[PDB]
RNA sequence: AUGGUUUGGCACCUCGAUGUCGGCUCGUCGCAUCCUGGGGCUGGAGCAGGUCCCAAGGGUUGGGCUGUUCGCCCAUUAAAGCGGCACGCGAGCUGGGUUUAGAACGUCGUGAGACAGUUCGGUCUCUAUCCGCCGCGCGCGUCAGAAGCUUGAGGAAACCUGUCCCUAGUACGAGAGGACCGGGACGGACGAACCUCUGGUAUACCAGUUGUCCCACCAGGGGCACGGCUGGAUAGCCACGUUCGGACAGGAUAACCGCUGAAAGCAUCUAAGCGGGAAACCUCUUCCAAGACCAGGCUUCUCACCCUCUAGGAGGGAUAAGGCCCCCCGCAGACCACGGGAUUGAUAGACCAGACCUGGAAGCCUAGUAAUAGGUGCAGGGAACUGGCACUAACCGGCCGAAAACUUAC
């Protein structure tokens, strides 16, 4: 539920607090991205001293968003505000942390970094 | 006059608690890693039930960080080791709607005496 | 639009060939000693005896 | 063989897995189906099994239908439906007067069940075949929501036979295949199967094994 | 009971409200109404709805009936008369007849009138 | 040499009117194929290529820029095909420029004006007759008449694919790197279906609230002010929601690969024969389908009372099976059609019971001078949901609707 043209939260320590969704990777006019979807984002605002400046260039890893998120029993789970997570080639996050919780699709995304040092999976 | 009731008996579980709309509980979600099973810990909101023969339904949701977080589950789950309702409660309705906008010290969990 | 030339006298009345009305079946009631015509429609009004036929 | 079932939709639930997970599923009452007649190729062109079920006021059914039936020897059906075998060993299994019941499934066989669609009543194309909504701003001119253009111009000078444009959807036979069964009842006839099948509750669904994986 | 489907009788939900409201009064006004068998079907909801709730006479009722009618001399009479009257029979107060078609504009009419059999 | 697509030539059709570029919607076809499929050769170790052959089943980006077509750029995918179709499509839409009337700039002209130079704004009409097409009905014939069930000639629909693991880091390669065929799982877009979940909507549900008018007063309610504005949600409908599908297999083939083989002691995939061989064809899957006039097949019911004309055939009645109308209606529906029921009955509507929603009715009482709070209590109220209830409405029922035959074998 990330498209183009979405402003996202960064959940991550890098120094980016505004992104633009600019696609949803591996799809033919693919046209939706929930969590656990690698899509590319850009930097709209970030830190001053950051690690990345704006204007830059990178792939994200969607982990929170306000569209409910279905799991094996049924489960709906709806958060506050979409947040991404900034990435490489890789698929190794640029950051060294999150903030806020997370969703345990990851795991299954093999992304084993981002939920290992998260500061709490749901 | 829902004529599986007698198919929903051959697997309805017993001992069922009474939960609320507006109720604060916790889940534990049985997960599988690397053939292994563990237990985890987690708090919600049940928000909406749905009874329905066996198809009793509802949902659970918590708040952290300022964010909220949910889980969705059987009344006769297998996947809840235990629905442990941690305070019986009440809301304006049995089902909270409103609670995906409310926002700071707007969306809680109210607590009946 | 509009028509490209007259239509046929036998076209326009086949056209016109299926409009038309229909005749039902009558009904007669025996009550208060009288036999009066009404659509089974209205059959158990006209026997309880309070149908408004002139 | 190419067994086969009638049966109503009567609602639809869902069921809580030994598997752990959660599954919708559709109450499909298959009430005991009755064999009424049989199709032997030597005599009539091909194989199959007539079919009938249900409960009918014997003031309700025609005189020819219950003076068949009679001749059939079972008590009269609501309705009547035949279906095909594809050898004469299931055949031979078959007998005019016999009873069929739930209990000929069993568990983890794939189903196909198929029936009248909803009634949907004459739908605009954009509902129909799923078109797109042009600009309902920037100046259109009660065509917010039509079709448009409709084939070539002076070539080939006609409209295509075959272009999907409006008409009265819905309401006509439709099959789903390849559907997980998850519980045959037998002592009241229920049959519970995964997925949304198509019709209507109090409809009508006939059942058989499934054509694709087996 | 089950909702008006096509084009709603009167167009408008106020409109049938009202024109509902005023029907009712002028039915149990007189005991006997004649008008077109389609509202008259539409109507007998609304009747049946005020003789239920005349059932059991007390002041939440008849509060209920005022703010359904909006007519204090046609709810004292129905709470007064009507209401007793058909404690014993369960259901079905009215009955529906039809009548010819009217003949401004061929319209099919029906006289409606509450059950005075009992 | 081919095609007729670009720039062109001719002026044969149209000046008592053939609307023009792009965009939008919708598409349809060819194949000189973009990917997916099968092959030949490589300066083909492998991966990855290059090239040519067969193949049109399916699919084939989104944005920034400009009116743009085009093109560049950014970033994806397997790909971002070339074209024909009045440079597809204005009696389907836009008018952004082209293309009137004002004005202006530069330029040409003494000039009025002009400039396939530029710049700003500038009326886009038609109720579908016919063909056509998407659906739905009426009439008749199918050879006594009816209710059903079909077989199936014959049409239609669908046909796409990515990623990851195992074989295996093995064959291959010095190393770097990294196989073929074959399975399994999870994905994107697309389609069909459905309301269980999540949600949307919710105008007979409820509540809060401003103004006002009204109901004798107040207390309480109702009218109106986009529902007066708002917050919730029944059912139904629906998609973001969930289930499923694209096959497997088979037959005959393309290109291609072959075996045994003389013409021509050899050689030779071939002229005799026999084989393999692909999303291409025919079936397999689903839907329509006996108006298939070649009108099919299988059951069950009514299958003999007349008259008359002038006996040749025909005209006037009898009806049952069943149908129609009628009534109540449906998740069936534009009207029609279809489905259900019509007392020996649950089709509808009320009723009861419940669920559901709303969330604490009014009245009274108590505390507070009050605005209010609590009890009376899980209050009251309650459309489309679940079961039963003849209480009302659907009938002492009318009307349509029974065999010329001929020839042959047994
Ligand atoms: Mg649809
Ligand atoms: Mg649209
Ligand atoms: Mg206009
Ligand atoms: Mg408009
Ligand atoms: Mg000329
Ligand atoms: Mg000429
Ligand atoms: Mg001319
Ligand atoms: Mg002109
Ligand atoms: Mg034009
Ligand atoms: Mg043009
Ligand atoms: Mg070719
Ligand atoms: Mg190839
Ligand atoms: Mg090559
Ligand atoms: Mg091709
Ligand atoms: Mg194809
Ligand atoms: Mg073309
Ligand atoms: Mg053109
Ligand atoms: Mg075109
Ligand atoms: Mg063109
Ligand atoms: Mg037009
Ligand atoms: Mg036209
Ligand atoms: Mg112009
Ligand atoms: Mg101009
Ligand atoms: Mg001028
Ligand atoms: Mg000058
Ligand atoms: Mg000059
Ligand atoms: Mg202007
Ligand atoms: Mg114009
Ligand atoms: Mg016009
Ligand atoms: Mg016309
Ligand atoms: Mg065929
Ligand atoms: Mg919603
Ligand atoms: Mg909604
Ligand atoms: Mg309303
Ligand atoms: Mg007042
Ligand atoms: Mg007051
Ligand atoms: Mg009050
Ligand atoms: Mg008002
Ligand atoms: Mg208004
Ligand atoms: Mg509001
Ligand atoms: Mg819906
Ligand atoms: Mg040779
Ligand atoms: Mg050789
Ligand atoms: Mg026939
Ligand atoms: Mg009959
Ligand atoms: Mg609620
Ligand atoms: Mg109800
Ligand atoms: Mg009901
Ligand atoms: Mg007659
Ligand atoms: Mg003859």
């Amino acid at each position: 539920m990330i498209q183009q043209e979405s402003r996202l939260k960064v959940a991550d320590n890098t120094g980016a607090k505004e992104i633009l969704c600019i696609r949803v990777l591996g799809g033919s006019s693919r046209r939706y991205a929930g969590i656990g979807d690698v899509i590319v984002a850009t930097v709209k605002d970030a830190i001053p001293g950051g690690n990345v400046k704006r204007g830059d260039v990178v792939k994200a890893v969607v982990v929170r968003t306000v569209k409910e998120r279905r799991r094996a029993d049924g489960s709906y789970i709806k958060f506050d505000e979409n947040a991404a997570v900034i990435i490489k080639n890789d698929n190794d996050p640029r950051g060294t942390r999150i903030f806020g919780p997370v969703g345990r699709e990851l795991r299954e995304k093999k992304f084993m970094k981002i939920v290992s040092l998260a500061p709490e999976v749901l | 006059m829902n004529t599986l009731d007698f198919v929903d008996q051959a697997s309805l579980r017993d001992d069922i608690p009474t939960f609320s709309p507006g109720d604060t509980v916790n889940v534990h979600v049985k997960v599988i890693e690397g053939s292994k099973e563990r237990i985890q810990v987690f708090k919600g909101v049940v928000i909406r039930r749905q009874g329905g023969g066996i198809s009793e339904t509802f949902t659970v949701r918590k708040e952290s960080y300022g964010v909220g977080v949910e889980r969705t589950f059987p009344v006769h789950s297998p996947n809840i080791d235990h629905i442990d309702v941690l305070t019986r409660g009440d809301v304006r309705r049995a089902k909270l709607y409103y609670l995906r906008e409310l926002r700071g010290k707007k969306a809680k969990i109210k607590e009946k005496r | 639009a509009v028509p490209k030339r007259r239509m046929s006298r036998a076209n326009t009345r086949s056209r016109r060939a299926q409009w038309k009305a229909e005749a039902p079946g009558l009904v007669t009631v025996s009550v208060a000693g009288q036999q009066r015509k009404v659509p089974r429609r209205l059959l158990k009004a006209a026997r309880l005896g309070l149908v408004d036929l002139d | 063989a190419r067994k086969g079932i009638l049966g109503t939709k009567l609602g639809m639930t869902q069921v809580f897995d030994e598997n752990n997970k959660v599954v919708p599923v559709t109450v499909v009452k298959a009430g005991p189906n009755v064999v009424t007649r049989i199709r032997t190729t030597e005599r009539d062109g091909y194989s199959a099994v007539q079919l009938a079920y249900g409960e009918i006021s014997p003031r309700k059914v025609i005189k020819p239908v219950a003076g068949q039936f009679a001749a059939a020897g079972v008590n009269p059906r609501r309705h009547v439906a035949e279906l095909r075998l594809d050898d004469e060993a299931a055949v031979a299994e078959y007998e005019v007067g016999q009873e069929l019941t739930a209990e000929i499934f069993s568990d983890g066989a794939y189903v196909d069940v198929t029936g009248t669609s909803k009634g949907k009543g004459f739908a605009g194309t954009m509902k129909r075949h799923g078109f797109r909504g042009q600009g309902a701003a920037h100046g259109a001119q009660a065509v917010h929501r039509r079709p448009g253009s409709i084939g070539g111009c002076a070539t080939p000078g006609r409209v295509f036979k075959g272009t999907r444009m409006s008409g009265r959807m819905g309401n006509d036979r439709v099959t789903t295949q390849n559907l997980k069964v998850h519980k045959v009842d037998a002592e009241n006839g229920v049959l519970l199967i995964k997925g949304a099948i198509p019709g209507r509750n109090g409809g009508l669904v006939v059942v058989r094994s499934a054509i694709k994986r087996g | 009971p089950k909702p008006t489907k096509g084009p709603r009788l009167g167009g408008s939900s106020s409109h049938q409200s009202a024109l509902l409201a005023n029907l009712a009064t002028s039915l149990f006004e007189h005991g006997r109404i004649k008008t077109t068998e389609p509202k008259a079907r539409a109507l007998r909801p609304y009747a049946e709805k005020l003789i239920t709730h005349a059932k059991k006479g007390a002041l939440h009722n008849r509060r209920e009936v005022m703010k359904k009618i909006r007519d204090k001399d046609v709810v004292h009479t129905l709470f007064a008369e009507i209401g007793p009257f058909y404690a014993d029979r369960n259901g079905g107060y009215t009955r529906i007849i039809k009548v010819e078609n009217r003949k401004g504009d061929n319209a099919p009419m029906a006289v409606i009138e509450l059950v005075r059999e009992k």
